[PDB]
């Protein structure tokens, strides 16, 4: 795909000379990402260890702070 | 799909409150000069009244239809409160350096100050004129400078604007009965709110419409939108019974061994959690949706038939669709009852007003057997209106689980007798299926208790009646579901938290409330067209827009026949206090407006007899009239519909007095030749040739100094005589005293939308949570 | 770049606004 | 005079155990009435009624009356009943001291004398059964109680 | 029976185009059974109806 293009010539010319603070770097962002996915439809897991679906709608409170800690990332 | 309906629902945020920040006005002064009888001018000038934004149509029913989208833009406008300190502005010649509440009244304060041509009375007046204020009671007075039409509206929003005084018992209040004596719960707050504070209440005002009556297609999807938003609250089940081991005393219990894991055909094939939850999710969700459910079983699974029994016990009959559940008791009857007495297998017919059961409770003899088939023939709901809403209730028998002790009764009964007709392994592959199900019999009780207690806890956060009426679709339940639940459970009890009745209570307001605002939009803009005479409106964008609103349909696949239906009901309907206020405002004052505006008029009399012009002020000498008394009269608007220009062209052609009504535009004309020429008689001759009646512009003699010519008048001893007067109004003189009022309000509250985000909520140990019989559920171990 | 940074800084802070807080916000 | 509120979790049983101790010595005036009612209320429901065998309880939130007031009557036992005669009359006494208003406590407080009374309450409690109730439960709520 | 206004309204600009182009005739409208004859498919009045 086109994206995946883009990702491929905007790391490939970078990974020729960075090799230290590429993949630790944007790895690092996805931790905060999946604190602004709201949820709509889920899967569960007893503790028998079985899964079980749920329609539970769950919003995303992310803090004002951590947004200014991503842009700097 | 099904996940976008939850996400339309739960953004549904409430009806957003209205402030506003400066005044409806219709009216404005304006300076025009004043001529002295005799016609030549003062150097004085004038205020008049004038209207704002000039913009009315040709004709009258484009004017009706300007009088409706001014109802309109006043019903968009229409607050919901106000504090008039926030738009409150300085008097810059105030004596005691006061307010006055609108930035163009003080613009009007400070112009005529300065003027020459103004008397000093007013002068004095502005001096006087300043806010005051009553602290004791937060009640301020302002000063106002309005027209008494604009006063009207201004004053009906300041009397009739929707807020109520906010407590820290009316948060309590908010709550249904059932939670706050529920003991299982325990509320609190970590705020006292003060009485300068305020809340808003939603129009909880029940179905208007019927919906449940013949408009299947909005109900089916209403009733699928409500299911599936209580899929999103009932709990899930946290805790259970192992799986592998509980089916591993299937199999050590009935010798299908070894193996039987993965051979899957009788007793088994869907014992899984995955469908456990789904019965127990879908029983509770159907009741509260009040949808249908159909049944897709197998008949070679035995136990999916005795765990059928269970469930047609719990749940009523009728809330089920009917051919599954006649198959279903049909099977049971065939191969689990009637064998154990001998019977025949049975001779069913299609198409039989009974179902199986009732046909059966007469037929055979045992006293346990038939009693529990009584009460499942007699087994329904319990209509019953508790805090102004209906609500299908359970039997007060089922909730106090009971009811599976007759249930065991009859299965040991028929574990006790023989089966003559049947060999002795079917038999036996039977009495063990049931009796799998009595070894767990305190346990399928408690399960009935809990989804009793969270049923009506979730009822309990209803607004809008819950109807019992059958539906198009379905949801499906497969039988292995409920065996299932019936086999996989155990010591575990899940009760809603507060915060998911908050949720979905809260939810509920907000549609119910929505639904009902939009109802009365509708209502009222139906009734003032109805009476407005508009009869080329096509009543159905605007049902299209009442269906947009709500956000949950399809009007990409709604038909014209509902909409006007739902026109049809909302005929029917009382228009609520605001919009028929505003309404009855307007019916009396849109002439009167309507006699304003200076680019149209209301008629042109023809009169062929040179009658005398008239000594206005604001004009000099004009060819005015403001009776229209005497000669007969032709309205315009029927002449346009059944175009029968033949009475008119005889008219015309003969010279005849006669008048004509409708909003028609004219043209000044300040020149005395255009009235000795007599060019406002040379108008009409169109009329006769090409019929249409629409660039008619009749003619208005403004005479004064500043026509060039007037000074005949002056020299020859001449009143101006004229033909074809014209049937117009003139405008109002600005009494700047008489003019001003003071307007009243509250001093600064402030609004609450949310009403439970105060409120903190906790849960007992749910081991120990009780019923309504004070005794414990999910005891039996 | 940076105007349009700092507008993306501030849509995130007017989108996704909860209930109880603008509640205590108006009391506070 | 800064009116404070409480914010538990009933599931732990022992916060309660030591609010009652707080409501017992601290007046009841000074905190806001619905976190105290519901305290009152979770202690109630949880503690004294399962120990003597009653029904939990239908308390309307917006009564006058507090539930403390309503075991007075309800309660058949001198020991806790006496207990929650003293905390529903444990409030504050409007006094005058060198021209300032003071807000003091009942003598009973300024020494410490009622928690012994508290404490013989809380003994007998312990020495009771939970008739309805589980034994894991029970025996933990016994000995958190003969802790304090 | 919901069509039930729509179904009225229909009937009324039937007739009444029935009638406005009958005055336009001259030659008698006489009733005789035809031997061909137009097939109706009851389909294209559920779709007008």
């Amino acid at each position: 795909s086109h994206e995946d293009y883009l990702i491929a010539r905007e790391l490939i010319v970078l990974s020729y000379s960075n090799r230290s603070t590429l993949a630790k770097l944007v790895s690092s962002p996805m931790s905060i990402l999946v604190a602004l996915v709201d949820i709509n439809g889920t899967f569960i897991t007893n503790e028998e260890l079985e899964l079980e679906f749920s329609n539970k709608y769950v919003r995303a409170i992310v803090p004002d702070q951590t947004f200014d800690e991503l842009k700097q990332m | 799909p099904k996940e976008s309906i939850l996400k339309k629902l739960e953004d549904i945020k409430p009806e957003q409150v209205k402030k506003q920040t400066k005044l409806f006005r219709i009216f404005e002064p304006r300076q025009l000069p004043v001529y002295r009888a005799n016609g030549e001018k003062e150097l004085r000038n004038r205020w008049y009244w004038k209207l704002k934004r000039d913009t009315l149509p040709d004709g009258d029913y484009d004017v009706r239809e300007y009088f409706l989208n001014l109802y309109d833009q006043v019903l968009t406008e229409m607050p919901d409160y106000l504090l008039l300190k926030d738009m409150a502005v300085e008097n810059k010649n105030s004596r005691d350096a006061g307010k006055v509440v609108d930035s163009e009244t003080a613009a009007i304060c400070d112009a005529i100050f300065q003027d020459e041509e103004t008397e000093g009375v007013v002068r004095r007046f502005i001096a006087e004129m300043r806010q005051r204020v009553q602290a004791d009671r937060n009640v301020v007075n302002y000063p106002s400078i309005l027209h008494p039409i604009d006063h009207a509206f201004n004053e009906y929003f300041l009397q009739h604007q929707l807020v109520e005084p906010l407590n820290n018992d009316i948060i309590f209040n908010y709550i249904p009965e059932r939670i706050r004596n529920d003991v299982n719960y325990i509320l609190n707050m970590d705020r006292n709110l003060p009485s300068t504070a305020r809340y808003i209440r939603p129009n909880l005002l029940q179905d208007r419409l019927n919906l449940h009556d013949n408009f299947e297609s909005l109900w089916d999807t209403i009733t699928t939108s409500n299911y599936i938003l209580a899929r999103s609250v009932v709990p899930d089940l946290k805790e259970l019974v192992s799986t592998e081991a509980q089916i591993q005393k299937m199999s050590q219990d009935l010798q299908l061994e070894a193996l039987t894991i993965q051979s899957e055909t009788q007793f088994l094939t869907g014992i899984n959690s995955q469908a456990a939850n789904d019965c127990f999710k879908t029983l509770i969700a159907a009741m509260l949706s009040q949808r249908t459910m159909s049944l897709d079983f197998v008949t070679t699974n035995y136990m999916s038939l005795i765990s059928g029994m269970w469930l047609l016990t719990v749940v009523p009959n009728d809330m089920f669709i009917r051919e599954s559940l006649v198959a279903c008791q049909l099977a049971i009857i065939n191969t689990i009852i009637y064998p154990a007495f001998g019977m025949q297998r049975m001779h069913y017919r299609n198409g039989d007003p009974q179902t199986p059961f009732q046909i059966a409770e007469q037929q055979i003899q045992n006293f346990q057997v038939a009693n529990w088939l009584h009460f499942v023939n007699n087994n329904q709901f319990r209509q019953v209106v508790i805090d102004g809403v209906l609500n299908q209730v359970l039997n007060d028998n089922i909730r106090n689980g009971h009811v599976v002790n007759q249930l065991m009764e009859a299965l040991m009964q028929l574990s006790r007798q023989q089966f003559p007709t049947m060999p002795v392994d079917y038999k036996r592959s039977i009495q063990r299926g049931i009796l799998l199900l009595s070894n767990r019999l305190g346990q399928l009780v408690d399960l009935t208790r809990l989804l009793a207690y969270n049923y009506e806890t979730l009822m309990a956060c209803i607004t809008m009646n819950m109807q019992h009426v059958q539906t198009l679709t379905t949801e499906k339940l497969q039988l292995t579901s409920v065996t299932s639940l019936c086999m996989l459970i155990g010591n575990a009890t899940v009760i809603p938290s507060p915060q998911t009745l908050f949720h979905y209570y809260n939810v509920n307001v907000n549609f119910h409330s929505n639904y009902n605002e939009r109802i009365n939009d509708a209502v009222a803009i139906i009734t003032a067209a109805n009476r407005l005479n508009l009869y080329q409106k096509k009543m159905k964008s605007i049902v299209e827009d009442f269906l947009k609103r709500l956000q949950i349909f399809d009007i990409s696949r709604v038909p014209d026949d509902q909409m006007y239906r739902l026109r049809d009901r909302l005929r029917l309907l009382p228009v609520e206090i605001r919009r028929l206020d505003i309404f009855n405002l307007i019916l009396m004052n849109m002439e009167q407006i309507e006699r304003a505006s200076d680019k149209i008029a209301q008629g042109v009399i023809i009169a062929y007899r040179d009658m005398q012009l008239e000594r206005d002020e604001m004009y000099g000498y004009v060819n005015i009239a403001r009776n229209l008394d005497g000669f007969q009269q032709i309205n315009l608007e029927e002449l346009m519909r059944t175009g029968d220009y033949a009475q008119i062209t005889n008219m015309l052609l003969n010279n005849q007095p006669v008048a004509l009504v409708g909003a028609l535009p004219f043209i000044t004309d300040s020149s005395v030749i255009s009235l000795v020429a007599k060019l406002d008689a040379t108008v009409f001759a169109q009329i006769v040739k090409l019929r249409k009646v629409d660039t008619l512009k009749p003619i208005l003699y403004k005479i004064n100094s500043d026509s060039n010519d007037f000074y005949l008048v002056a020299n020859y001893d001449w009143v101006p005589t004229s033909t074809t007067k014209v049937y117009k109004q003139i405008p109002q003189q600005f009494d700047f005293r008489a003019s001003m009022h003071m307007l009243t309000s509250n001093l600064t509250f402030t609004v609450y939308s949310d009403l439970l985000a105060f409120v903190s909520a906790d849960t007992v140990e749910p081991i120990n949570a009780v019923a309504f019989d004070n005794m414990r559920i999910m005891n039996e171990l | 770049n940076k105007e349009e940074s700092k507008q993306l800084l501030e849509v995130l802070k007017t989108k996704e606004e909860h209930q109880k807080e603008v509640q205590y916000e108006i009391l506070q």
